[PDB]
Formats: C-alpha cells, structure tokens, sequence
C-alpha cells in the first residue's frame, strides 16, 4: 500500500550541495524510522542516518561533517542535503523506511531511487529519430521498428510508446557512453506485421533533469 | 426606514408588550416566527427583544431567515442559525419608490468574508478583487463596495 | 539480546515490573497506610480510636480491661472507655459539657 | 564507517540448493543477530527478505531460510529456480548506534541454453541525414552466452572508426542483448552502396547487410 | 452541470402557430425563472416573456397580443407558441434560464437554440455523394477527402464522421444558397495519407427537419 518517491535534481558540478525530498505516498509519517541509503554504480550499497520524528538525529560518521537530515511531518518530507560533494558520491539514492515496533529492523519498502551525477558539463537535451520498419524489416507476419535518442547529459532518461499504451515486444537497450562524452541509446518494438498499414505509435521520450518531453510518432517507409 | 447595510437597532426593554396587534393587524405580507409560534407571544417573558429595521428587495425577504446565503444574508444582515425570534415584512411601494429613481437606499455588494451573525459593517473602503494592490482609487478589479 | 553498553537508547536494557491488583471474593487483603496523630487529654476533643469516631473528653483511668478487649460499654450501651492502640492504656470518654 | 564480508559470485543448478555466506566481526554479527537479507533484481530496488537470521515476513516464498554459526550468518535457497539469479545482500546493526551492509553476491544459475544472436540493422533517419549526420545501428538480443563480438564493415570492408559497442547485459528472460553505433558523415552514408554489420558468437558469425535506398 | 435543449419543429409557411420546448436536463424545475430570447440572422438579440413555475407572466409588448409561453412543470417542459408569424420572425431561438434568489439577473445556461425558417417551398431530402481523394489529393504523408450534401430546405442540416469518430482535420464549410433557392454544402477530413488503404470512414447526414440520416462510406479512388 504505502510506497515512496524520491525528488530533487542532480547535475551540479563538484563542491557543493545537493538536496533530495521523499515524499510519502499511503501516508504513514510520526511513527517510523526514514533513512537515506546510497549506492555506487556497480558496487554494494550504504548507508546514512535516519530522523525518527518528532527527535532526530543522523548518523553514519564516516560521512559525518557533511550531512543533514530534516524532515516536514506536514506534508510528510524528508529533506537530506549533503554539502561539498566530491564527485565520488554519483551515485542512486534510496529512500527506504526503516523499522520499530514489531522489531524486524533492517528495512522495508524503498523509492526507486535517483541517479545522481556530479560532474561539470551541464545538461543536454537529447535528439529523437525514429527508425521506420521495412520489408527486410518485417518477418513475414512480424515486423520491428524503433527510436534513436541521442547526445544527453542527463544520463537517467526514459522511455515510453503511445502513452504507456504497449508492453509487447517493447525493448529499451542499454546507453552507450560515446568518446563526446554524451550518452544515447535506442528503443524498439516487435509487433504483428500486419497491424502496421492501419495503427499509429508514438514514442515518449521524457528527460526529467532538463525538461525535455518529447513524443515522436513511427511511420512506415515510403 | 434605514438602509439595509447599516441596519437600525432599537432595544426593547422593561414595558407591556402586545404581539397581537401585530399578529392580527393582516396589512403585513410576511409574518414568520421561528423560535416561537405567534399565537403564544402575548403569554411569555424574556429579558430583552432587539427590534432591527432596514429596506430591501421584494424578493430578497427570502433571505431573512436562519440559515440562508446571498448578498443580503452573505454581508449585509446574517440572522444566526439558532434564531428565537420572528420577522416581519410589508410592501412599501408608495413610500419609499420615487419617480426618476429613488438612489437613497444602497446595500453592500463586495465584502471579504462573510458576517458573523448580527454583525455590522458600515466601512467604506475600496473592494480588491485581483492581487493587484488598489491604493484607494478605483478601477479594474478595484471596486467601490455599494451599489444603490 | 546481545546487549553493549555502546548501545543506542532503545537498545539499551530496560527492567520492567508489572503490578496487577486483583479482587476475588476474599473478605479482605492489602491496603494502603493510615497515619494518625497524638491523642490529647482533658479537653473536648473529636477522636477516631481505629474505627471508633466520637466526641468528648479523654481521662486517664484506672480500670482494667482484658488482654484482649478494645473498648468497654456502659449499661443502656455507650461507649464510655478505650484503650489506646500504640501504647495499650484505658482511657475514659466523657461527654464535654451542655446544660 | 568500514564495511563487511561476503563472497563474489556463485553457482548451482536448478533443482539443488545452495548456501550463501556473510562473514563479519564478532562485534556486529556475533554480538548480535539483528540480520536481515535482502534481494536486488539487476536495475531495480531491493527486496526485503527475513529479519532476524530467519523469519520469511508473510509474502516470500519457503524455499529460503536463514541460519547463524558466530559472527557469520548464511542464506540457503532450495529447489534453484531460474528467476532468482540477482544480488543478495546481508545487513545488521553493528555498534556505535549503524548498520551496515555486505558487499554483494552475484547468483548463477547455471543456464542451460545456448541461445543464437538474434540480430538487427537499422539505416539512418532521414531527419538525421538532413541534420548532417548518419548512425548505423546494430541491435542484438535473445543469445545466451554472452561473448558476442561486432564488426562494423563498409559495403563488404572491416571499419575501424566512428564504431560504439556496449558490453551485453541481462534481459528479463536471462538473456543477453546489446548494441553497436556506427557514426558517419552523410556524404560517407551516401558513399557507400551497402554496409555490413558482422556479430560472431560461440564461433557461429551472423552478418546483416543494408544499402541506401 | 444543468442544461437546456430545444426542441420542435420549424418550416410552416407564414400566418401561421408554431410551438417549441425546452426540456430541462439536470433539473432545477419550480425554483427559477424561465425566458426565450430571439435572435435574427446577423443582428443583435431580442426578449419575450418568461413564467416563473407556480404562477407565471408574459411580456415584451412589442410581441404582445401574439405570444404564449405555459410550463409543465411535471416533465419540465416550456411552451411557447407565437401566432400568425409573418417571416420576419425567421430566426434562432434559444431557451436561457434566468436568475433571481442570488440576484445575479441577466440570464445563465442558454440552449443552442433552433433555426426557425418562416416560409413556403416545403422541405426537401439532401442528395449526398463522396469525394474521394487522388494522388493529386494527398500532400506527401497527408490527404484529404470529404462528402458533399446538395439540394436541402432544411437549412440547419449537420453531419458527422464516423459516428463522431474523428475529431482532427474535420472541417465543414458553410452552405451556399444557390440561385435555386436551396441550399448545397461540403464537409472535408485531412489525414496522414498511410491510412488510406486500411482504414474506412463514413460521413453521416442528420437533417432532422426532414426525418433524413444518410450515413455513407467514402472510398479510395480506383
Ligand atoms: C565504530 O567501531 C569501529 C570498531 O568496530 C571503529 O573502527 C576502527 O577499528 C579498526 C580496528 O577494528 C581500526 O583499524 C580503525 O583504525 C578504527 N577506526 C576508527 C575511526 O576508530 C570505528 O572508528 C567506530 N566508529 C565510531 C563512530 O565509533
């Protein structure tokens, strides 16, 4: 039932500080334990204090000396600010509850998170192509087409088809990071080959650290 | 009669009183009595009867009663919403309606908030409709708070 | 529970004891303290002699009681003489004066 | 502020069961058993596995179960079923008033298929010949063993510019899947009567081939 | 919320009684006032009587001594019926509220109203035929079709496409009076071209004047 979210930007160049909110969903504030759990790419997880409510606290004094915790029991926010980042700290953000009463302890149920980057080299927008099918395209009832989406900084964009409206077939690879500097990556979709005189699609692409909201609709070739 | 945006306010005292002078005199168009039937006024006693007095519409009388909404029971005479009293109302076309257009009698028309029950307000000052401030000069969205 | 002394609040160990006051069909039990105060003589006075509440005057006397007897009665039933709970002697009551 | 201790990868086949080790001092894992496991699908968010060195919370299935020695706590699966290969982590409440988590374990099921590539090519976009630019585009998924190497060809000739691979990565189904950018100017798009994109894998080499119009 | 409808017919000769109503939708019967408001051709409106619900009125003197409005206030109906029309009174007619309670005045949710033409030639049937598009007719990825609709003394005729299918590229051009006297107009839809060979579409006539709905299929060219 009760689920988070995480918030917040992450783009600014090295030595600074970052802010993030964790806004409640199924409503359980004052009663908890929230705390902040980082996670390197490819390595294992972390760890960072947590506020109880109506006390406080932060812990983890490793990271010590450069990171507060707040929280809005009003409209249910944690704010976590760590300052002077280095650029070693680009990194996912979970924001996972934590548990008391009934003892468990460990965690429980956490937000997804959000890809944080520290470095210069401020954002991109990506550009969209699509990728039209063709009759080498097509095997025979089935066919394939796609979306190029090029030249971001963002690094952490996503991708639908017509609203969300298709999950058959649909494929997203993995961004490559180009010698620019600049990731892109592509997406496709497999689908009845017959369907493809009569019926539309649209690609989303969306870019949450810049604002870009892009939707590109497939056709096929001439 | 006074206006209805700043109402009369007589208070009965210490005297014999005969309702039923009034609750047969049958030249009244409207004789409503809501904490007490009529019939039984000429055999009870209190400590206080409040008489108010004001001129309105012929058909914003439906507004003077306990619970009601509009301009006249929003801000300019609210009656609250456990009334005792009763209330009385007479056509006075003759007297009051002059040829050329009688421009005396003026209510509010713009007001903030709602009034609490037997409030008055008589101020004068330059209604602010947007959020542009008005600095006591009219225009749009800054408008004279009485109409006639 | 392996408890440490560098244990955060909440981790740390708490006693606890539970008092349940219970109330079966017994005849009695258990009750909190009563203090008292110091018995005054030769004035008119209102005395309670653990249970006995009356008025009057309190006199040193000279009769004897036996070993087990609180209070003594006259003829027609009136309490006229106590015996002191703390320091066991029998004291007269006599009414203070109306006329 | 340091860390724990835990295996690297493991593996097993379907059917069997398998133990997973998380090693730490006798100062957060002896001195305690506050530990807890926790499951991390590739790309996801973790999921909360037992509390207590062993206690499924109503929702996990029963082929887990947690167990402790001393200062040493360890997972068992039973009954390897191929949608479990991930990362498992193990957590506890080391002193100081923290906790900590271990460093990782990657499960391998040992798959049995040897899936073929499944490979496609994709020509520049028109928009993007218009823009002054052309990206050929080689896709790849559906193979198992995920050792595929690309090769970017002029209409037959190996090509050694503008060529972009990243390296394969798991599916949902536990396959592999991966993509090949080859960027050019339009007039080198224009230039060439055809292209070839060449993916050799497990000794079996597949080649897609396209041509400007 | 609550909305108004006209109702009745219009296409007697002159000197005669015509009849309308207003049907109430949400339904707020035996609280307000109800009025009918004139308005002919490319002028400026008019007034007529009203009637409260339990009691009731007429008014406009200039249209005195011809007009009747009634009410049922069962099924929430107004009539009106004017008398010996003389075709000057050939115009829309719509049913507005009207407000008092809450001062206000001036009126409220209005109804659409319904042209009312006042003379002889009594109504005639549309004849309806396709236009379908070419190779000439489409631009690149886009094309246009349409339906023309021809010979009507309704006047107020309307149409549709597809059931009210689409809602992009629907255009319809005001009628022409032809030298006939009736009246003769054209509808249009502009679509990506692609579509042409898989997707149908059917162009629907409504003249509720006459009782005529003519719903017809438009079709590549062979
Ligand atoms: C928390 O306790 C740990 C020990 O369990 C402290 O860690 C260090 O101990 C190791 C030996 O086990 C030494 O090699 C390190 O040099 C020690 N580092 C420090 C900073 O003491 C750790 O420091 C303690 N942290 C807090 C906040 O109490």
């Amino acid at each position: 039932q009760v689920q988070l979210q995480e918030s917040g930007p992450g783009l600014v160049k090295p030595s600074e500080t970052l802010s993030l909110t964790c806004t409640v969903s199924g409503g359980s504030i004052s009663s908890y334990y929230w705390s902040w759990i980082r996670q390197p790419p490819g390595k294992g997880l972390e760890w960072i204090g947590y506020i109880y409510y109506s006390g406080s606290t932060n812990y983890n004094p490793s990271l010590k000396s450069r990171v507060t915790i707040s929280v809005d029991t009003s409209k249910k926010q944690f704010s976590l600010k760590l300052s002077s980042v280095t650029a070693a700290d680009t990194a996912v953000y979970y924001c996972a509850r934590l548990e008391r009463d009934w003892p468990l302890d460990a965690f429980d149920i956490w937000g997804q998170g959000t890809m944080v980057t520290v470095s210069s080299a401020s954002t991109k927008g990506p550009s969209v192509f699509p990728l039209a099918p063709s009759s080498k395209s097509t095997s025979g009832g089935t066919a394939a087409l796609g979306c190029l989406v090029k030249d971001y900084f963002p690094e952490p964009v996503t991708v639908s088809w017509n609203s969300g409206a298709l999950t058959s077939g649909v494929h997203t690879f993995p961004a490559v990071l180009q010698s620019s500097g600049l990731y892109s990556l592509s997406s496709v979709v497999t689908v009845p080959s017959s369907s493809l005189g009569t019926q539309t699609y649209i690609c989303n692409v969306n870019h949450k650290p810049s604002n870009t909201k892009v939707d590109k609709k497939v056709e096929p070739k001439s | 009669f006074a206006s209805v945006y700043a109402w009369n306010r007589k208070r009965i005292s210490n005297c014999v009183a005969d309702y039923s002078v009034l609750y047969n005199s049958a030249s009244f168009s409207t004789f409503k009595c809501y904490g007490v039937s009529p019939t039984k006024l000429n055999d009870l006693c209190f400590t206080n009867v409040y008489a108010d007095s004001f001129v309105i519409r012929g058909d914003e009388v439906r507004q003077i009663a306990p619970g009601q909404t509009g301009k006249i029971a929003d801000y300019n005479y609210k009656l609250p919403d456990d009334f005792t009293g009763c209330v009385i109302a007479w056509n006075s076309n003759n007297l009051d309606s002059k040829v050329g257009g009688n421009y005396n009698y003026l209510y509010r028309l713009f007001r903030k908030s709602n009034l609490k029950p037997f409030e008055r307000d008589i101020s004068t000052e330059i209604y602010q409709a947007g959020s542009t401030p008005c600095n006591g000069v009219e225009g749009f969205n800054c408008y004279f708070p009485l109409q006639s | 529970y392996g408890f440490q002394p560098t244990n955060g609040v909440g981790y740390q160990p708490y006693r606890v004891v539970v008092l349940s006051f219970e109330l079966l069909h017994a005849p009695a039990t258990v009750c909190g303290p009563k203090k008292s105060t110091n018995l005054v003589k030769n004035k008119c006075v209102n005395f309670n002699f653990n249970g006995l509440t009356g008025t009057g005057v309190l006199t040193e006397s000279n009769k004897k009681f036996l070993p087990f007897q609180q209070f003594g009665r006259d003829i027609a039933d009136t309490t006229d003489a106590v015996r002191d709970p703390q320091t066991l002697e029998i004291l007269d009551i006599t009414p203070c004066s109306f006329g | 502020q340091s860390a724990l201790t835990q295996p690297a990868s493991v593996s097993g086949s379907p059917g069997q069961s398998i133990t997973i080790s998380c090693t730490g001092t006798s100062s957060d894992v002896g001195g305690y058993n506050y530990v807890s496991w926790y499951q991390q699908h590739p790309g996801k968010a973790p999921k909360f596995m037992i509390y207590d060195v062993s206690k499924r919370p109503s929702g996990v299935s029963n082929r887990f179960s947690g167990s402790k020695s001393g200062n040493t706590a360890s997972l068992t699966i039973s009954g390897l079923q191929a949608e479990d290969e991930a990362d498992y982590y193990c957590s506890s409440y080391t002193s100081n008033n923290t906790f900590a988590f271990g460093g990782g374990t990657k499960l391998t099921v040992l798959g049995q298929p040897k899936a073929a590539p499944s490979v496609t090519l994709f020509p520049p976009s028109s928009e993007e010949l218009q823009a002054n630019k052309a990206t050929l585009v080689c896709l790849i998924s559906d193979f198992y063993p995920g050792a595929v190497t690309v090769a970017w060809k002029a209409d037959s000739s190996p090509v050694k510019a503008g060529v972009e691979t990243t390296t394969p990565s798991k599916q949902s189904n536990n396959k592999y899947a991966a993509s090949s950018y080859l960027s050019l100017t339009p007039e080198q798009w224009k230039s060439h009567r055809s292209y070839s994109c060449q993916v050799t894998h497990e000794g079996s080499t597949v080649e897609k081939t396209v041509a400007p119009t």
